[PDB]
RNA sequence: GGCUGAGUAGCUCAAAGUAGAGCAUACCGUUCAAAACGGUAAUGAAUGUGUUCGAUCCACAGCUCAGCCACCA
RNA sequence: AAAUUAGAUGUAAAAAAAAAAUCUUAUGAGGGCGGAUCCGCUUCUAAUAUUUUUUUGUAGUUAUUAUUAUAAUAAUAAUCAUGUUUAUUACUUAAAAAGCUUAAUGGCUUAAUCUUGCCUUACUGUUUGAUUAACAACAAAUCUUACAGUCGCGUAAGCGGGGCAUAGGAUCACAAGAUACAAAAAGGAAAGAUCUUGGAUUUUUGGAAAAGCUACGCUAGGGAUAACAGGCUAAUUUGCGCAAGAGUGUACAAAAUGAGUGCGCGGUUUGGCACCUCGAUGUCGGCUUGACUAAUCCUCAUGGAUGCAGAAACUAUGUAGGGUACGACUGUUCGUCGAUUAAAAAGUUACAUGAGCUGGGUUAAAUACGUCGUGAGACAGUAUGGUU
RNA sequence: UAACUGUGCAGAUACAGUUUACCUCUAGUUAGACGAGAAGACCCUAUGCAGCUUUACUGUUACUAAUUAUUGAAUACGAUU
RNA sequence: UAAAUUGAAAAAAAAUUUGGUUUCAGAGGAACCCCCGGUUAAUGGCGGCCUUAGCGUGAGGGUCCUAAGGUAGCGAAAUGC
RNA sequence: AGACAACACUGACUAGGAUAGCUGGUUUUCUGCGAAACCUAUAAUAGUAGGCAAUUUAAGUAACAUCUUAGUAGGUACAGAACUUAAUCUCAGACAAGAUGUAGAUUUUCAUACCUAGGUAUGAAAUGCAUUUUUUUUUGUAUACAUCGGGGGAUCGUGAAGAUUUUAUCGGUGAGUAUGUAGACUCGGAAUGACAAAGAUGAAUCUUGAAUAAUCAGACAUAGAAUGAUAAGGUUGUAUGUCAAAAGGGAAACAGCCCAGAACAAGAGUUAAGGUUCCAAAAUUAUUAUUAAGUGAAAUAAAGAAAGUUUUUAUAUAAGUCGACAAGAAGAUGGGCUUGGAAGCAGCCAUAAUUUAAAGAUCUCGUAACAGAGCACUUGUUAAAUCUUAAAAGCAU
C-alpha cells in the first residue's frame, strides 16, 4: 500500500479481489497470484506459493 | 413544521425534480391506510403547490363543516419551488424561492376521511376538492386493492401476473 | 427593478475580553412660590439564528430603512 | 440552564473421544496413466471448513438431601483460580460522534488515534514499474521499486527517502554554498557551465511595467451579435370562453351576481429565445386609399327576468348589410373634456399603406439649462434648429 | 416571370396541392418583386486607426535650482577643529 | 594582478606595503518639497436629527457634524422625474 | 462653426516607404482513401499550437472488431424505510400472587372455650363478585421503570403567594417489522456498458517506422436530466444515429425522421420502408365487430355534459316489472323552546312510541300565522311472454 492508500503489485502475477475472514471479518482484501488459476485466500495451513525471480 | 410548511431551509435550493414513476410493480400510496374513504389522483403524476392543497381542505372544511369527521392528509409539501422571473434573461444563477410543493405518483391517495356521516356527503366534499386541484381525482373505499401503474389489481390479479412476459 | 450603508438609555452621541459620558427624569434642598442653581440617585446594545472560550462587534436571513444605479438603439 | 468526580454489555477459562459423508486445498505419498518437480484427466492419505449430522462421555472437588453398611451409591447446588481481589486473561459491547494541521468527502479503532522510551530516513547519488500511456497534448506533478553510501529504533522479523488521504507558480535576473569543467597570445582572473538553496496576490496564477471620451469620428468585418418587423414560445397582458358554487340577491344558488380556483382557446401587450436580413427589411403619429375578422356601439329577429305592468334598460341567442360624425388639449397612439347623435365599439393586414404624401415626435453634426464626471464629455433628463 | 393555402435559411412568380388564365401592345398607377442607389453612420467584433482628455504608463520641453569651466583680489564675520 | 618584504619553508598557502586595475562609502551641502501665512470677479464648496402654544402649525427649546453650511433674489422655470 | 487653407481638413495635396489573426477570389480530367466542429494551452474565445486523429506505403501482429464460456471492478433504474431528511398515524402500558373490604352458604379444615375423641359454642380460612398493582405505604415476572413543560378547566387556599389534581389542547421525549417522502439516504439490487483471459469467426478494419493534413460556430431526432415556466426550432451535459460530407424510395412539399449507402445499362426480375377506387405503379382482396358524425380517411385540442348508439356485467317481471290514471296518505298533537305570530315546513332541543292497506314530530311549494296543493309511502285499474332499472367500457354528439 502506498502513501495515498494506492494498492501497487509487489511481484509479476495476476490481480485477485477477495474477502478473507479470517484475518479480518469485515475487510474486502487484493493480492496478486503466481498462477491464473488460484484462489485467494489460500487456506492458513497451506504452503507460502513464492517464485525464485533470479537468474544464475 | 406542518404538511404545508417544512421545517426546511428555503436557503438551501432544490433541482426540479420529477414525480415517482413506479416501473417495478410498486403499490406504494395508493390504498387507504388511515380513514374510511380516500381521495385519489387517477390522471399523470405532477407537482401539488402548498396553495393548492391549503384550498382543498378549505373546501371540505367548508362542506363538511358543524359535521363530525377526521381529515388525514396522507401528502407532505416538502419540495422548495425556486422560480427566477419570468421578464428576467436566462443565465444568472438559479431563482428564488416561489412556493413549498409535494410530487405526487399517479394513483396515490390525497386526504383520507373518517367520520360518523353518510357516504353521498363525503363524496360531494371530495368531490368539490377535486375541480379545484390539478389533475382528475377519483372516490375511494376502504378495503378496495391496490394500483400498480394505471391498473387495479382486481378479480384475483397480482403483481406478479403483470409482469408475467405473456397475458394473451 | 438591481446593489450598497445603517439600527444601543426618554433624547443624543461614543466603544469581539466594554456597555461609558452628556442632556432629560426623579428625590431633597435653596425662594413667599416657580425657573435657574446646588447635592444625591435611577436609566439601553433592534430581529432571530449561527460562529467563537466569550459577540454592540464576526457570519446569515427578515423588519425598519435611507442612499445610489435603472446606460446604446 | 451551564463548573468537579464516580459509573453506564455480556460470556468463557478440568477435559473430550470416536464413525461416515460432501467439497476445497497440499513444495503429501517426488503416486498412477497420457502427454520427481510443466499440464488436463486421476485413486489414496493428510489438513481446514461444512451436516441439525450417528452418537458416546460431561467428571473431580466442597456441601446438601435420601438410601445403604465414617464409607459407598444416586440426585441437587456451587466450582477460571497455589494466585497481593483493585485479581487476571480471552472474546463481546449497533450507528453516529471525538481524535487524526486547516473546508468537504472517504478512511483508520486488529491503527493512520493516544501515552511513554530512545531518536531526527523531514537522509546523499542514481534508478525500476505505474497513474488501463497523470491532467482526453507537452511541461510543472503524484505513488512506488532497486543498488551503493551511513544513521536511528527494535529481542527479532524488519521499519524509515516527513505528516491518514485529496488544496503552495516556471524561466530569466539576483543572492549564498559546492564541483575543477572551459579560461579568446601565455600565467592568472573576470565573465560563463554543472550541482544544492533562498527571496514572488509574475492573482489575467503556462507567468505584459498600462486610465478615459468621441453625437466630428474613420477603416476592415458580423445577421457568427442587439434596436424595427417576421418566425418559434405563450410566463404575462390592456383579449376571451367553459366547469364547479363560497357568497350577494328582504325569501330564493344559477334574473343579476361569482371570492379564491380548475380545464382551455386566442395570438392583439410586456417579455424570453436569436431562426431570416448588418456588400442596407427606412421608424412613432397624421393624411390618402383599401381589404378582411367578428369576441356587437347603433339599426333588424328573439329567449330569460319573486327581481319582464308599460316605457326605458339589464342579460343572452342569431346576425358584420350599412353606419360609428364634429370640436378643444397634447408630436402624440392613448386619454381627458365640450356639444350633438339611432350610435358616436374594437381589432388584423411588415403595430396595412413614406420607389403615395407629410415630418410635429424619436435618433447625427450646433447651442444652452439642470444633473453626473478631476476632465475631455455623458444623460428612457429638458429645450430652440436641423437636405425625406 | 398568375391566385390561394401549406411548406421551407422560419414572409414564394419558380416547391406541394388546388384553382384560374386566348396571343400582343398603349396610357395610367405604385401593392410586391424582402424594388434601385451607397461592401449599415446605429449595435457588436479586431490584442485595427485617428483626434481629444486626465492625479493612465513611459518620455521630451518651457521654466526653476546648484556647480566645474570662461574667472581674479581684499578685508571681514565665523564655523570646523 | 605584478614586485618586494614577511610568513610558510611539507604536496601550500596566507597576510602587509607600493604600482596598476576595479568597488564600497557620506559630516557638511540648493531649489521643488516639509513648515508658517496670505488670496474667491483664483480653480472651486456653500449640511442633518428630534421637540412644541391642543388636534394642528412651530415662533421657541434640544443636540450632531463642517473650512463654511445656499445669503438677497428667483422658483413646475430653456432648470420640476 | 473642429470654420476655412483651390475634388479632400478632429489636420490638405503630391512623390517615396506598409500592414491587414479580416472579407473576397484561386482556372484541365480520371482514379484510390477519407475527417472535424472535441480535449488541453493561449491578453485567449471568428486566431494558433500540441493531442485525438485523415492520408501515403513499408515493417510487424499473441494486431483490431465481434460472439461464446469463466472471472473482476462498480451501486444507476428499480425497490425499500434500515442509517439520514420532511411530514403524518398509533401507543405511552399488562398479568400472577399478596393485601385491603363486603353480602353470603353455614359444609369442611384450623385456632380457642370446652365437653366427653366427636359433638356442643367462639373466630379465622376456603368458595363468588368488587377493591389495591408499573413505581405507591406491593412484591415478583415480562418490557424502552414507559414521558417533561406551557396553557385551559375544576376543587382548596394565602396578607400577595402556590398546591393538586384532570384534559382526547400546543410543543418536546420514548416505542412501532406503522404510512409516505429522496441530487448531496442505499440495508437489497438489475439490464446495459467497461476491463482482461482462451477459443472461434471476419471485410486488415490494429500497432509501429518514415512522410504529412484538415478541424477546434455544429444542427436535429429519440431516451434521460440540469436550467427556463414540467415554454421555446431555447441553453448546457450524457447515450445512439443521421445530416453535415449521402444521392435514391416513403413522410403531399422536406438537410437531421422510416427504409436504404448511387461505377454504367437491360428486366411486367426479387425485396425494404411504405402502400394497392381515380389523379398514380398495385386489392374497389377475404373475415368479424363498431361508427351515421364525412366523425374520420398521414400533424388525436382539454376538463366536462347528455333517454346518441353498441357490448358486457348485475338486476326487475303474469306473485302484472315500467309508465300513466283513481283514492288514500291518519291519530296522541298547534311536539317543547323561541317569537308580535312559528300549527310538519325562520331557528334551537328531542324525534324509544302508537295505530294502520300504508303515513318523516317531516323532502319541495304555499300562509302574517292557520288553511291548502304535492312527495316519501299504501291499495286498485290498464297492460308487456327476448321489451324493467343502474353501472362500466367502446365509438360518436
Ligand atoms: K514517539
Ligand atoms: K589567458
Ligand atoms: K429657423
Ligand atoms: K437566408
Ligand atoms: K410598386
Ligand atoms: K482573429
Ligand atoms: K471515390
Ligand atoms: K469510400
Ligand atoms: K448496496
Ligand atoms: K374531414
Ligand atoms: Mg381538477
Ligand atoms: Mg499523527
Ligand atoms: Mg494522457
Ligand atoms: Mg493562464
Ligand atoms: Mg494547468
Ligand atoms: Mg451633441
Ligand atoms: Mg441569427
Ligand atoms: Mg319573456
Ligand atoms: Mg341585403
Ligand atoms: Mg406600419
Ligand atoms: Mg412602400
Ligand atoms: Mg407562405
Ligand atoms: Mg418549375
Ligand atoms: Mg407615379
Ligand atoms: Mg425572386
Ligand atoms: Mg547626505
Ligand atoms: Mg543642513
Ligand atoms: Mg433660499
Ligand atoms: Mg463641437
Ligand atoms: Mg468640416
Ligand atoms: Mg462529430
Ligand atoms: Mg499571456
Ligand atoms: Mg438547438
Ligand atoms: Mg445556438
Ligand atoms: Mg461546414
Ligand atoms: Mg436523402
Ligand atoms: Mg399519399
Ligand atoms: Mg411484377
Ligand atoms: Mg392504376
Ligand atoms: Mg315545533
Amino acid at each position: 500500500m502506498g502513501r495515498d492508500h494506492t494498492i501497487h503489485a509487489a511481484v509479476a502475477g495476476y490481480v485477485k479481489y477477495y474477502r478473507d475472514p479470517q484475518l479480518h471479518p469485515d475487510r474486502q482484501y487484493i493480492g496478486v497470484v503466481f498462477n491464473r488459476n488460484d484462489k485467494l485466500p489460500y487456506p492458513k495451513d497451506a504452503p507460502r506459493k513464492r517464485k525464485l525471480g533470479l537468474v544464475a | 413544521g406542518s404538511w404545508l410548511e417544512p421545517n426546511l431551509n428555503r436557503k438551501k435550493k432544490m433541482m426540479k425534480g420529477r414525480p415517482r414513476v413506479p416501473t417495478g410493480g410498486s403499490t406504494k400510496g395508493t390504498t387507504v391506510v388511515w380513514g374510511d374513504y380516500g381521495l385519489r389522483m387517477r390522471d399523470h403524476h405532477r407537482r401539488i403547490s402548498a396553495q393548492q392543497l391549503k384550498l382543498a381542505e378549505d373546501t371540505i372544511k367548508q362542506r363538511l363543516r358543524g359535521q363530525k369527521y377526521r381529515l388525514y392528509k396522507r401528502v407532505a409539501c416538502n419540495v422548495g419551488v425556486y422560480v427566477s422571473g419570468n421578464e428576467m434573461r436566462m443565465g444568472k444563477g438559479k431563482g428564488s424561492f416561489d412556493h413549498w410543493a409535494t410530487r405526487v405518483a399517479v394513483n396515490q391517495i390525497i386526504f383520507e376521511i373518517r367520520g360518523q356521516l353518510h357516504e353521498q356527503v363525503i363524496r360531494d366534499a371530495f368531490r368539490l376538492a377535486g375541480h379545484k386541484l390539478p389533475g382528475l381525482y377519483e372516490f375511494v373505499k376502504k378495503g378496495d386493492p391496490p394500483v400498480v401503474g394505471i391498473t387495479k389489481l382486481e378479480d384475483g390479479l397480482t403483481v406478479e401476473d403483470l409482469k408475467n412476459p405473456r397475458k394473451k
